[PDB]
RNA sequence: GGAUUUUUGGAGCAGGGAGAUGGAAUAGGAGCUUGCUCCGUCCACUCCACGCAUCGACCUGGUAUUGCAGUACCUCCAGGAACGGUGC
């Protein structure tokens, strides 16, 4: 089976393998299943260190990233194809 | 002119990603934003380019922001040369276009009639030179755009300006 | 504007309609029983909407109270009634009509064609409120809290008789400590069921079944509700016995009754809470649990094909007498061979000469139309439609020469000894010139 | 139309507050030098007034607005089912009513 | 044979997976393949110190995942 | 077999690109020389080793066994990989 | 004419011009302002060119909004209820409307995260002491105008009108 | 099964970061297939600015995620 | 087809010290609730060694450029550290 196969082409939000969710418009797997993400973009914790400081997230966006195998630690939609 | 619109004259100590956020918070209302085209290196500094989804819009947030107060220094609009590369990959009816070019490419000259809701077409006289006459299907359209290029710029070298055809 | 009777008309037009959406929804039913439940939620709903209209009408004396004694005048009239209709006789000659004046509770309240809901009837249903097997209200969610009760005694025997007998009953010896934390996770697996009950009886007045539980929770368990013949009186929230009703009531108040044990009266009210809501919950579905664990029971011991599919719960071509056409003749028409007519909607042929009479059968003249070019000949037996499409454009580039237009091949000499076309010699002829 | 309507809803207003059958904030307006067209029985128009004025009676009735305002709609469910199955029988009855009639017609 | 064999005996099976990142989530997989590849679905997951997050269509991965845990009603010697 | 990830790197090498590697070294330059391994040679580049000083060097080889992921051309978004 | 989650979810969301996630419904003057959170948790901005909004209000939870459009519309007002729906909020540019009074600028200073602002060609625009009002109600603000604010400008606005 | 592309990078400069946040800075001298650049003339560089010529390092492609060039070769 | 580049993993973890400095309403133990004493999770202020440097974006005022091209990022001086990860 190729599972995903049919959820790609979608702003999917794949982990990563520091924890982060970055939603991109996933394109096609791989047998080391190599993320071609379009449309990409990327938020991770911004730390405030503290608790009277809040945790938020900065935007970063690649755009169209080749996120090499070793990356998924999951992938779910996030958004619907365009 | 151009659906790609010049936008400049204004400050360099602003950002070209902050004035960019100015740009779309003031150009997604006169036209469309599809791509704004900065650069802030030495050769071109102080000065984009938005690349909006009609040329009327484009040339009309020029007529509009003919000198818009921003960034240091009233911000200056017109329509570009040519065009961007997202769209590159992409009172009468008839009216004498006097000044005309012996030069022009009709093609240019067409999208210039058509500036306005779809012109007719384009006669460039071909005999006794430097007269045309151009027809729009929409009459509204043709003064318009014909009041409006009343001296416009084409080719710099002249003004080519359009009247109501006369009796 | 009109408040003691502007907010009046309002009022009575939400309840009306409320009260037709509720006559008709509460009189004419579906099947489904995910739409039943969902229903019965848009029965309270619809009681909800005349509840907002109640709400504001019920206490609406600020205008009432005051304009009934200014408006309590028997003297005045076509004055104001003449200041209201000079300010009414503007220009309104925009000549249109509105139904949108009276014309909306019955598309607020009414049925739609594919879900029966109403203007707000756009997620009128039991859309998060039933679960994979749970059907809307015919299985619940016992599993979840048999998980947590797994987790938490990690038992090799806590099988489907256990836990069965540990979620039937009411007040029993429990099946596990309720000294610890066990109290506290039936208290939450009695949470997630008593929302399940919320939804399932909605109906019924919510705030008022809250009241009667909060009676209950504040009298009927602590005010000798369950009697005796230490057996007098005890506490199964509490875990302390009584001499009697008297000693019962005065440990309650004593110094160990007050603050003097991590078990005291307001130390355990959480896990009480729980306990009490549990035991209501049960001892209501005990019908509900008994279906559920039926279905259980079916589901644990039913065959495979059964148990699966219930959670995902000679072409021999006729003759004029119908019948299969011998072997030998089949053979001869070929009707093994199969054509892809892509204009016909993918429709694909069995029979040759059939395929090629659909040339000019209806469903390939329709493909044509549709194509955007006639059904002519110069294109039949062109299936694929980007053929098709560039055949037919030379086709018209070839029409189009052949041609002979006026326009640009018959040509005028304007007097001044040079030439242009018909079209330009009459467009500069009748702009002035010529 | 709009203006139509809001005419017919001062004629209600107009209604709520007529206290005598010859003697009311209306009589002045039909002969007072001023266009009076909802004041006819005959135009059809006259019904859709009736109507008006039927709600502002229900909003009218001391019960309905005036003074005391009831909760059993406000927070009841209960009731509102009542009255639910009170339209439900009256629909039973009604359509037994209208079987009947057309079989005594036919 | 592998116990991977034993994890490709569960389609339409409630499981609890606790992956990497400190993660731990109950999920019904979508499908899984020889290498482990357990897609999510209608799951909740909560990573290290984290929410229950839902996932209606997630793509679990394989060395990424750390323990599973299969039905009750799951006879393990018929599973492997 | 062959990977259209492959491709889609194929696709990315030659031209500026940006890779992002694990400890956070990431650059962002010509990634010339790509093999379907990803040891990626990049050229000309600008990598901050996530240190913010994200300074420019020259002919970098940055391995791919690394790389969190590698922003590419965003001109063949129509590839024929997806088409 | 209903507006929709079709005008919604048919919507265009994808790479706006400054690079961020943009919503456009441009071209159907749309004056309802519902059904707007099936934008999914994907999208911080949301346009509305060619729209006829009877005032500024309307809109869903959206803890990431990032750009708005509501220029070229019918905005007379400025609804409360803004800031718990728009936190990540910087851009709400609505130039080209119709707010006239300074009650129109009431929630306009509740926001925390307002720096990049338009309310541009609106009678509260060459009304004396506006922009004096503007620098005293937006703290946080760095973008008022497409010109910067001014610690002068800041001054004067809390200094007057005691 | 393809040996790696350092081929005119061959008996040249790099300066290389592996795993520990180290520095090999050395010659491109020998490889495997494995990607294993061996740098004679190569020197540590640590996380403080102490340096020791190393003699001949073999640097396993195991850690080293960078390395960066000194000419052009 | 679990051994130096991707899928049988190097992942886990913990935030530097102190002052008769303080908050836990609904949540900690004992001295058998209230009062009060000591005790094993943070943040605000202040002392060190604003946990230490780099750089990047920005806020402040001054300051150079009027210019056509598809961007990692393009002024200079000076302050402050509101924010990020890199060496200890």
């Amino acid at each position: 089976s190729s599972k995903m196969l049919q959820h790609i082409d979608y702003r999917m939000r794949c982990i990563l393998q520091d924890g982060r969710i970055f939603i991109g418009t996933f394109k096609a797997f791989d047998k080391h299943m190599n993320l071609i993400l379009c449309d990409c973009d990327e938020f991770r914790k911004i730390k405030p260190k503290n608790s009277k400081q809040a945790e938020r997230e900065e935007k970063r966006v690649l755009g169209l990233v080749l996120l090499r195998g070793e990356n998924l630690v999951s992938m779910t939609v996030e958004g619907p194809p365009p | 002119p151009n659906h790609t619109i010049y936008i400049n004259n204004m400050n360099d100590k602003i950002k070209k990603e902050e004035l960019k956020r100015s740009l779309y918070a003031l150009f997604s209302q006169f036209g469309h934003v599809v791509d704004i085209v900065a650069l802030k290196t030495m050769k071109m500094r102080g000065q984009a380019f938005v690349i909006f989804k009609e040329l009327g819009s484009s040339t009309n947030a020029l007529r509009q922001l003919q000198g818009f107060p921003f960034y240091g220094k009233p911000m200056r609009i017109q329509y570009a040369k040519t065009d961007s590369d997202i769209i590159s990959k992409m009172p009468n009816y008839i009216l004498f276009l006097n000044n005309l070019p012996e030069e022009t490419n009709e093609m240019m000259l067409s999208m210039l009639f058509n500036q306005f809701p779809g012109f007719k077409e384009v006669r460039l006289v071909p005999g006794r030179h430097d007269i045309a006459f151009v027809e729009f299907e929409n009459d509204g359209q043709a003064g318009a755009a014909r009041d409006a290029l009343q001296g416009f710029k084409i080719t710099p070298s002249h003004a080519m300006k359009i009247t109501y055809a006369k009796k | 504007m009109e408040t003691i009777l502007e907010q009046q008309r309002r009022y009575h037009e939400e309840k009306e309609r409320l009260m037709d959406v509720m006559a008709k929804e509460m009189l004419t039913k579906k099947s489904t029983l995910r739409d039943q439940i969902n229903s019965d939620h848009r029965t309270r709903a619809m009681q909800d909407r005349y509840m907002e209209v109640s709400g504001n009408l019920r206490d609406l004396y600020d205008d009432k109270d005051g304009l009934r004694k200014e408006e309590l005048n028997a003297i005045s009239g076509p004055n104001e009634f003449a200041e209201f209709y000079n300010r009414l006789k503007q220009i309104k000659e925009f000549h249109r009509k509105h139904p949108n004046e009276i014309c909306v509770p019955m598309s607020v309240e009414f049925e739609e064609l594919l879900k029966a809901r109403e203007n707000p009837s756009e997620e009128a249903q039991n859309l998060v409120e039933f679960t994979d097997e749970e059907g809307y209200g015919r299985y619940l969610d016992l599993h979840d809290c048999y998980l947590k009760y797994i987790n938490l005694k990690a038992s090799e025997k806590l099988d489907y008789i256990t836990y069965l007998s540990i979620f039937d009953q009411l007040f029993d010896i429990p099946k596990e400590r309720k000294n610890a934390e066990y109290k506290r996770y039936l208290e939450m697996l009695l949470e997630y069921l008593q929302d399940y009950t919320d939804r399932v009886k909605p109906l019924q007045d919510q705030n008022e079944l809250f009241g009667k539980i909060q009676a209950e929770f504040e009298k009927k368990w602590e005010n000798g509700t369950f009697p005796g013949w230490e057996e007098r009186a005890q506490r199964l929230f509490s875990t302390k016995g009584k001499s009697l009703e008297s000693l019962d009531t005065s440990l309650f108040a004593k110094n160990p009754k007050s603050k003097g044990t991590k078990r005291d009266t307001e130390r355990n009210k959480d896990i009480a809470f729980l306990e009490a809501q549990i035991y209501e919950y049960v001892e209501i579905l005990g019908e509900q649990r008994h279906l559920t664990h039926e279905n259980v029971q079916r589901k644990q011991a039913r065959t495979g094909e059964e148990r699966e599919e219930e959670e995902e719960e000679k072409n021999l071509p006729l003759g004029w007498d119908g019948k299969p056409i011998p072997y030998w003749l089949y053979k001869l028409h070929g009707l093994n061979i199969n054509y892809n007519c892509e204009i016909c909607g993918n429709y694909t042929y069995r029979g040759p000469k059939a395929f090629q009479r659909h040339f000019a059968e209806w469903r390939h003249a329709h493909g044509m139309r549709c194509l955007g070019i006639p059904n002519t000949a110069h294109f039949a037996n062109v299936t694929q439609i980007e053929d098709a499409v560039s055949l037919w454009a030379k086709l018209k580039l070839q029409k189009a020469s052949e041609r002979w237009q006026p326009d640009t091949e018959e040509e005028y000499e304007d007097s001044s000894g040079n030439v242009v076309n018909k079209k330009t010699y009459e467009d500069l002829k009748r702009q002035g010139l010529l | 139309s709009a203006f139509d309507l809001d005419v017919v809803k001062l004629t209600a207003q107009f209604v709520a507050r007529n206290g005598r059958q010859f003697l009311t904030q209306l009589m002045q307006k039909e002969q007072r030098n001023y266009q009076f067209d909802f004041l006819r029985p005959q135009h059809s128009l006259f019904n859709y007034f009736t109507k008006l004025v039927e709600q502002y009676t229900k909003i009218l009735i001391p019960p309905k607005g005036l003074f005391s305002k009831l909760k059993k709609e406000a927070e009841n469910p209960r009731e509102v089912l009542d009255q639910v199955c009170y339209r439900v029988e009256w629909a039973k009855f009604q359509e037994r009513e209208r079987k009947k009639e057309e079989e005594e017609k036919e | 044979m592998k116990l991977v064999r034993f994890l490709m005996k569960l389609s339409h099976e409630t499981v609890t997976i606790e992956l990497k990142n400190g993660t731990q989530v109950h999920g019904t997989i979508t499908g899984v393949d020889v290498s482990m590849n357990t897609h999510l679905k209608a799951v909740k997951m909560t990573l290290k110190n984290r929410e229950p997050v839902q996932l209606e269509t997630l793509s679990i991965r394989g060395n990424n995942i750390r323990y599973f845990i299969l039905p009750d009603s799951l006879p393990l010697d018929t599973l492997l | 077999s062959i990977g259209v990830p492959i491709k889609v790197l194929h696709e990315a090498e030659g031209h500026i690109v940006t890779c992002e590697t694990n400890t956070g070294e990431v650059y962002r330059g010509k990634l010339i020389e790509a093999e379907d391994n990803m040891n990626c040679q990049m050229s000309n580049i600008t990598v901050t080793y996530r240190d913010g000083r994200v300074a420019q060097l020259e002919q970098v080889y940055i391995r791919g066994s690394k790389i969190r992921f590698l922003i590419l051309p965003d001109m063949l978004k129509n590839a024929p990989m997806l088409k | 004419v209903k507006l929709t989650a079709e005008l919604i979810e048919q919507a265009a969301q994808y790479t706006n011009a400054v690079r961020d996630r943009e919503l456009d419904l441009r071209g159907y003057k749309i004056p309802v302002i519902e059904n707007l959170g099936a934008t999914l948790d994907q999208f911080d901005a949301i346009d509305f060119s060619d729209n006829e909004i009877r005032k500024l209000d309307g809109f869903p939870l959206l803890r990431r909004l990032k750009t708005l459009l509501v220029n070229n519309n019918r905005i007379c007002r400025i609804g409360e209820g803004l800031d718990q729906a728009l936190p990540c909020l910087t851009e709400l540019i609505l130039t080209n409307n119709s707010l006239v009074e300074l009650g129109d600028l009431d929630p306009l200073a509740s926001l925390k995260s307002l720096t990049y602002l338009s309310i541009l060609r609106n009678p509260v625009t060459n009304k004396k002491h506006y922009r004096l009002y503007v620098i005293y109600k937006v703290p946080q603000v760095r973008v008022l105008d497409f010109q910067k604010v001014k610690l002068k400008e800041r001054q004067e606005a809390e200094k007057m009108f005691k | 099964a393809h040996p790696p592309e350092l081929k005119k990078f061959m008996d040249k400069k790099l300066s290389l970061k592996l795993n520990g946040g180290r520095h090999v800075q050395g010659i491109l001298r020998g490889f495997d297939p494995f990607m294993n650049l061996v740098i004679d003339e190569c020197v540590e560089m640590a996380t403080s600015g102490q340096q020791n010529n190393i003699g001949m390092v073999v640097i396993r492609g195991n850690s080293i995620i960078m390395l960066e060039a000194l000419e052009r070769v």
